[PDB]
RNA sequence: UUCAUCUAGACAGCCGGACGGUGGCCAUGGAAGUCGGAAUCCGCUAAGGAGUGUGUAACAACUCACCGGCCGAAUGAACUA
């Protein structure tokens, strides 16, 4: 439900991992403290897999996809496209997508429903976008940024977005993503909210450092959450 | 109020509820109890005078079902335990003392660090 | 706090102005020292891509001048080997400032950011939009 | 099955500081421990000391006053530092107080054993001014009473 | 958890000893002079600090 | 060099006892001879101090004081160069 860990010895998971309703992605330079944080509460449900895109271990910031499909960009070399090809189900579809704003997860903030895109994209890609993700694309910008991957976590219940963000911005993304939006922090006061952490309806995996009263924004808005085994026996 | 839950950061365990919490609440704030006391090996030779914190970080709770293993099976005089998913550092058991940081004393009592566990309302959400 | 970086060629001395990539109101960033650096009679110690430095800005708002502070540098001219085998280099220099912690005070780079500097930094690979 | 002694000090209406550390090796009990001792002091006052043993077994509560110790000589009196120094009539009631007293004093007689608990009573008036010294030193009443 | 037996058998090994005033050794608790040379082997013993 | 102990049994070491009213009393998270203040008593005794220290969260455990024997000729101290 609401689970916090940290990569090697950095909160923020957005960065190294990418998580989906079907499906999940590591960065492979990892301890067995970050691995054991989602093979527990994931179990055999989803598949995990290892992985690296382009040479790096930023998959969380390179890659963007849902349920039905995954984006990878130019970048991104045959032996690692032909693994991912084996390791994820028939049920996705995975195609090279040609970019000059290669790292996709900034560009892309996407769910199962609604996917927002950066404002400078091309016609090109729009129409494969809603090809591969099956969704329908707008290009629209949190009130002060242009990168709404980094700054907009969304989900199917909910979305996190960005700080300091004007109410009347807020309202206008609420009726066209059709979810609430709280405006928030994550990490002790970290501004980068789709990046320090990552979401989807029954995990939603933090940082360390977040605190305890951030932690209890988080899953009000996403509502992932809802204990016989307590008892006084003295 | 409503009743609350203090549950385990990275285990998600719920490792104590409300109807508990021996709360302690006013320090003495006298210069034996609400200060710290750092004596020497000889003739009540005092080196060092520490001020006590603000708030208590332990939680003083009552003895419970899951704690029952470890509390029978090699019982001892101290030690502590850990979340039944994670085997972490969570909270201590001691049959002397260990006051608060903010100081009174106790009990033979059940000192649960408010570091690496944080605590919940189980009723409804805030709603702001 | 700096992680493990294989070595690349050095190509910004101490006294490199170089520009500023991101849009925290500055617009060149004055190379003083390198964090990590060496020691030798008369070497200057340099720069690299994805090291972090100590830089004043000489041109920008007024608030940020006559200070010193970190930044990272993200774009290079001096070629550098790849592993994969490809010598690149980029058209000019550029650094974005951060704090010593290393999260980054901006709020996107124009431009493209080096590969070695977006693996090295997590904060610097979110506000990335194009990485190489 | 098994029999566990134990011991108990001090308090006056309820006290749960030093017996509540040996309650670790036998069964989890607070209510129970601290109510079972409250009977034991019961019509004690909680200035005096009150020394008890308790012999438990599986969730037990026992209830005895050995009064070997200055039990005896704190009770027959009326209840930054309370000083004990008071004047009480003892030589009447000390006489009878020994016999409590002396269970095994492992003495001669009572005439012994009187003037040891008197020995005791470092503190109170006793008899007339002082019941202490050579006050209380040599007994011409009694002696050949209780044996 | 120590078990305090075991404690004062190790206190003879770490605690009781004695500590030399001009050369800063580590010497048995009922020695009279310094087993070393550099100090010239001198009489101004401590007890070690306790705890 | 100048004292002093010692076959009328030394210093060192060993073997025994070190109990009873006792966790005495105020004192405090808890202080049982040993964190501390004034008190300092009794009984059994050959003899054992409401205790010299080590130790314990508090005990315990152990030594010293003290009382008896075991081994049986040297020994402690201050100084001079």
């Amino acid at each position: 439900m609401a689970t916090r860990t940290q990569f090697e010895n950095s909160n923020e998971i957005g960065v190294f991992s990418k998580l989906t309703n079907t499906y999940c992605l590591v960065a492979v330079g990892g301890s067995e403290n970050f691995y054991s944080a989602f093979e527990a509460e994931l179990g055999d449900a989803i598949p995990i897999v290892h992985t690296t895109i382009a040479g790096t271990r930023i998959i969380g910031r390179m890659t963007a996809g849902n349920r039905r499909g995954l984006l990878v960009p130019t970048q991104t070399t045959d032996q690692e496209l032909q693994h991912l090809r084996n390791s994820l189900p028939d049920s996705v579809k995975i195609q090279r997508v040609e970019e000059r704003l290669s790292a996709l997860g900034n560009v892309i903030c996407c769910n199962d429903y609604v996917a927002l895109v950066h404002p400078d994209i091309d016609r090109e890609t729009e129409e494969l976008i809603s090809d591969v993700l099956g969704v329908e694309v707008f290009r629209q910008t949190i009130s002060g940024n242009i990168l709404v991957g980094s700054y907009c976590s969304l989900s199917n219940q909910g979305g996190l977005v960005h700080p300091q963000t004007s109410v009347q911005d807020q309202e206008e993304l609420s009726s066209l993503l059709q979810v609430p939006l709280v405006a928030g922090t994550v990490n002790r006061g970290s501004s980068v909210v789709g990046a320090g952490m990552v979401v989807n309806d029954y995990l939603a995996v933090t940082g360390l450092d977040t605190t305890a009263p951030e932690l209890s924004v988080i899953e009000s808005i996403f509502r992932l959450q809802d204990e016989s085994i307590s008892g006084n026996l003295r | 109020s409503k009743v609350t839950a203090v549950r385990c950061k990275k285990c998600r365990t719920k490792l104590a509820l409300s109807t508990s919490f021996i709360a302690h609440d006013p320090p003495s704030k006298e210069s034996s109890e609400g200060h710290f006391i750092k004596r020497a090996a000889n003739s009540h030779r005092i080196i060092d005078i520490q001020e006590s914190q603000a708030n208590c970080s332990h939680f003083f709770i009552e003895p419970l079902k899951w704690m029952q293993p470890e509390l029978q099976g090699k019982q001892e005089l101290e030690g502590k335990f850990s979340c039944p998913g994670c085997s972490s550092k969570v909270g201590g058991y001691n049959w002397k003392g260990s006051r608060c940081s903010c100081g009174k004393w106790v009990i033979p009592a059940i000192h649960l660090q408010t570091s690496k566990v944080d605590q919940f309302p189980l009723q409804s959400t805030a709603l702001p | 706090a700096q992680g493990t970086k294989f070595r690349i060629s050095l190509g910004l001395p101490v006294g490199a102005i170089m520009n500023c990539a991101d849009n925290s109101g500055a617009r060149n960033l004055y190379i003083i020292a390198v964090k990590g650096s060496g020691s030798r009679l008369n070497r200057l110690p340099a720069a690299s891509l994805g090291d972090m430095v100590m830089a004043t800005v000489k041109k920008g708002k007024p608030e940020l001048r006559k200070k010193v502070m970190p930044a990272i540098v993200v774009r290079q001219a001096k070629s550098w080997r790849r592993r994969d085998g490809v010598f690149l280099y980029f058209e000019d220099n550029a650094g974005v400032i951060a704090n010593p912690k290393g999260e980054m005070k901006g709020s996107a780079i124009t431009g493209p950011v080096g590969k070695e500097c977006a693996d090295l930094w997590p904060r610097v690979a979110s506000n990335s939009g194009v990485v190489v | 099955x098994x029999x566990x002694x134990x011991x108990x000090x001090x308090x006056x209406x309820x006290x749960x500081x030093x017996x509540x550390x040996x309650x670790x090796x036998x069964x989890x009990x607070x209510x129970x421990x601290x109510x079972x001792x409250x009977x034991a002091t019961k019509e004690f006052k909680g200035i005096k000391v009150t020394v008890q043993l308790k012999i438990q077994n599986r969730q037990a509560a026992a209830s005895v006053v050995p009064s070997a110790s200055s039990l005896v000589i704190t009770a027959l009196k009326e209840p930054k530092n309370v000083k004990h120094s008071g004047n009480i009539q003892l030589d009447e009631i000390i006489x009878x107080x020994x016999x409590x007293x002396x269970x095994x004093x492992x003495x001669x007689x009572x005439x012994x054993x009187x003037x040891x608990x008197x020995x005791x009573x470092x503190x109170x008036x006793x008899x007339x001014x002082x019941x202490x010294x050579x006050x209380x030193x040599x007994x011409x009443x009694x002696x050949x009473x209780x044996x | 958890i120590i078990e305090p037996s075991l404690k004062a058998l190790a206190s003879k090994y770490n605690c009781d000893k004695s500590v030399c005033r001009k050369c800063y050794a580590r010497l048995p608790p009922r020695a009279t002079n310094c087993r070393k040379r550099k100090c010239g082997h001198t009489n101004q013993l401590r007890p070690k600090k306790k705890l």
